[PDB]
RNA sequence: GAAACUGCGAAUGGCUCAUUAAAUCAGUUAUCGUUUAUUUGAUAGUUCCUUUACUACAUGGUAUAACUGUGGUAAUUCUAGA
RNA sequence: AUUCAUAAUAACUUUUCGAAUCGCAUGGCCUUGUGCUGGCGAUGGUUCAUUCAAAUUUCUGCCCUAUCAACUUUCGAUGGUAGGAUAGUGGCCUACCAUGGUUUCAACGGGUAACGGGGAAUAAGGGUUCGAUUCCGGAGAGGGAGCCUGAGAAACGGCUACCA
């Protein structure tokens, strides 16, 4: 569950059209923009005080949350900024009248204002597809048993 | 498949046009226009299935080309014109004024009105938005955009708009306890009140409808359409008054009225 | 081969069929656009400085400009370039073509006189044909007759005479771009509609501002 | 009222079912992730010039078809020269 | 839910749009110049809206097959940064940087006499087989790719290339 420095790659990670004016004495140490996610969900305090960028985040970021809202547990965490959900559910069969246990996987974009690991029932909404698998951004988290 | 359909066969048009299955393959396929092709009705099926003033498309074309049919006041020679909701199709020849309002069953029927009330159509607004030079504007559901509104208007408010002025007259602010005309689904064409209103923020908010005769139902909100004050609707209403009798008492009314 | 010769200044054109190989071979190693004198093919052509224009091969496959390396060849053609009128607009087509440099099997060459010599040719020196359809734009008529700005070009147009079986009558071109009281009323109406719609939106904005002041009065 | 120039449409219809097995497709979603002729409805007061010796607005230019005539090739909804 | 609509500033732009158009009527004026106004409706012309649409896209759902138990990565396989491309998101592609992603809850590979769905047949109920076919959606114009025109086509009653 690792993090990084301020700037790492060959660009300078900032947000678009946010201009920390060097001439005026910035009493505050940044101009950190964010938004409210809606659907009753709360921006974490870590997001506002934080120092990541992640343009794909619903918080301090440029994508938006709409479409389906879902939950699920976390089975993989070994990517960079993405986890892998397992929406466990039951499938009916008409003929046998009996359920059958089934699952999918739906990898979502873990933002670095959210500390997740294996366990961690999360809640996560749809956010204008990010890469080939990931269409979902995590918005709320919770632990597993303790 | 490379571009826009211009044909549309029978067994694919809406059912509120009530077209017979036979005497063609095709169904008169609205042009682009003010009203959607699920919620509108072309002038040709209006004139030849619902008013019987012609028997042939040859005939309907000549009828429209004689410049009498002033659908919302303007002469229309286009057979494929999508006449839709709250439309004020008037004449000069028979001096009649038809307003496209529904049935209790969900069918654009005939509603013959006077010259008074043939001079205003209603409209639900569906987005109100700000444009060039700081000018606000308001949409309707025929696509009549209107600049310089009353700022008291919000979304889902209805407006009485005349024919030719535009010039937004008496609107109705939307809230609880108002007469509306539900125009979709199975609640299409029934009239009730705004007994309760609910917001499911994010998807498809709803409104409880109580009619006069104690029948609660609960509709979606793109099917709502305010027709006005409590017992005071701004236009006239058909037979049934949008009440949707049960089928057994419907048969009972038909049988009792059958004969003297 | 067969040689068409054209003189535009009198507006005429005529085919000859010279066969003397010693005369014909002087036109080889020559592309389209060059100038010659035809003293080899005829002493009657002496002094007549020509300019080669084009022609067809022994199969009718024509030539063009900048179509060098002269054996018969295929080429993808487009609009606005010759040897192909597009049968469906937008379409291009691959038509065959022949090179402009004169070789032996150029079955028809055609050329123009650009400088008249001294001798006489019976059908292209004294026989003159005027133009068929006269000027029809007003400024074309003004430049054709050398007319001034207000010389009333209405009644100075080319009138053509026809009889039906006996009934003689004149006819004239319908002059387009004439300044008419029609266009006067049209420009008047269009400008007036523009300024009036502008003033109407201004006054509507003013009335709306009064209404917003009344709303803000609370 | 032929021929053409123009603008439109020939992307619709029609046919078959070879492929394609989480692909299509059916329900159910989104465009806060974008284009859209058309029809409908709105909409447009400013274009050049150290703002005096201005520079068409009662209005500016040639450049091509159909046509005329000379032709090709056995031959195309072929075309060239003028 | 917004960096949303919008508004303003500083400029930039092979400076896009701002009717050199047409048909009926022929009307009102005085300072008669043959001057000044003047309607009805036809195409266009910029953005926005509506409509007809289209493309992506969330979820969930497919017949047989283990005599198919591991698959994916040169050449993108999963994910990030940033750029190009695009109508626009997007590994769609490129550089760089991590080894990820899937799977005995059946992945990947094979079959099919596989277009799918609306439905059809047979029907006690539970079902089983079929659906090339009168409608929607798809896909293709001999096989395969490329591209002009155009709002819209990888158009074939269009073109070009090869192969048959």
């Amino acid at each position: 569950s690792t993090e990084l420095t301020v700037q790492s790659e060959r660009a300078f990670q900032k947000q678009p059209h946010i201009f920390n004016n060097p001439k005026v004495k910035t009493s505050k140490r940044t101009k950190r923009w964010y938004k409210n996610a809606g659907l009753g969900f709360k921006t974490p305090k870590t997001a506002i005080e934080g120092s990541y960028i992640d343009k794909k985040c619903p918080f301090t970021g440029l994508v938006s949350i709409r479409g389906k809202i879902l939950t699920g547990t976390v089975v993989s965490t070994k990517m960079h900024r993405t986890i892998v959900i397992r929406r466990a559910y039951l499938h009916y069969i008409p003929k046998y009248n009996r359920y059958e246990k089934r699952h999918k996987n739906v990898p979502v974009h873990v933002s670095p204002a959210f500390r997740v690991q294996v366990g961690d029932i999360v809640t996560v909404g749809q956010c204008r597809p990010i890469s080939k698998t990931v269409r979902f951004n995590v918005v709320k988290v919770s632990a597993a048993a303790g | 498949a490379r571009g826009p359909k211009k044909h549309l066969k029978r067994l694919a048009a809406p059912h509120h046009w009530l077209l017979d299955k036979l005497s063609g393959c095709y169904a008169p396929r609205p042009s682009a226009g003010p009203h959607k092709l699920r919620e509108s009705l072309p002038l040709i099926v209006f004139l030849r299935n619902r008013l019987k003033y012609a028997l042939n498309g040859r005939e309907v074309k000549a009828i429209l080309m004689q410049r009498h049919v002033k659908v919302d006041g303007k002469v229309r020679t286009d057979t494929t014109y999508p006449a839709g909701f709250m439309d004020v199709i008037t004449l000069d020849a028979t001096n009649e004024n038809f307003r496209l309002v529904y049935d209790v069953k969900g069918r654009f029927a005939v509603h013959r009105i006077t010259d008074e009330e043939a001079s205003y159509k209603l409209g639900k607004v569906k987005k109100v938005q700000l444009g060039k030079k700081g000018v606000p504007y308001v949409v309707t559901h025929d696509g009549r955009t209107i600049r310089y509104p009353d700022p008291n208007i919000k979304v889902n408010d209805t407006v009485k708009i005349d024919l030719a002025s535009g010039k937004i007259t008496d609107f109705i602010k939307f809230d609880a306890g108002k007469l509306v005309y539900v125009t979709g689904g199975r609640n299409l064409g029934r009239i009730g009140t705004i007994v309760h209103k609910e917001r499911h923020d994010g998807g498809f908010d709803l409104v409880h409808i109580k009619d006069s005769l104690d029948n609660t139902f609960v509709t979606r909100l793109n099917n709502v359409f305010v027709i006005g004050e409590q017992g005071k609707p701004y236009i006239s209403l058909p037979k049934g008054k949008g009440i949707k009798l049960s089928i057994a008492e419907e048969r009972d009314r038909r049988r009792a009225q059958q004969g003297l | 081969m067969k040689l068409n010769i054209s003189y535009p200044v009198n507006g005429s054109q005529k085919t000859f069929e010279i066969d003397d190989e010693h005369r014909i071979r002087v036109f080889f190693d020559k592309r389209i656009g060059q100038e010659v004198d035809g003293e080899a093919v005829g002493d009657e052509f002496k002094g007549y400085v020509f300019k080669i224009s084009g022609g067809n091969d022994k199969q009718g496959f024509p030539m063009k400009q900048g179509v060098l390396l002269p054996t018969r060849i295929k080429l993808l053609l487009t609009k606005n370039v010759s040897c192909y009128r597009p049968r469906r607009d937008g379409e291009r087509k691959r038509k065959s073509v022949r090179g402009a440099i004169v070789g032996p099997d150029l079955a028809v060459l055609a050329l123009v006189i650009v400088k008249k010599g001294e001798q006489e040719l019976e059908g292209l020196t004294d026989t003159t044909v005027p133009k068929r359809l006269g000027p029809k734009r007003a400024n074309n008529i003004r430049k054709f007759f050398g007319l001034s700005k207000e010389d009333d070009v209405r009644d100075f147009v080319i009138r053509r005479e026809v009889t039906k079986g006996e009934k003689t009558y004149t006819k004239a071109p319908k002059i387009q771009r004439l300044v008419t009281p029609q266009r006067l009323q049209r420009k008047r109406h269009q400008r007036a509609l523009k300024v009036r719609n502008a003033q109407a939106q201004r006054e509507a904005a003013a009335e709306y501002a009064q209404l917003l002041a009344k709303r803000l009065s609370e």
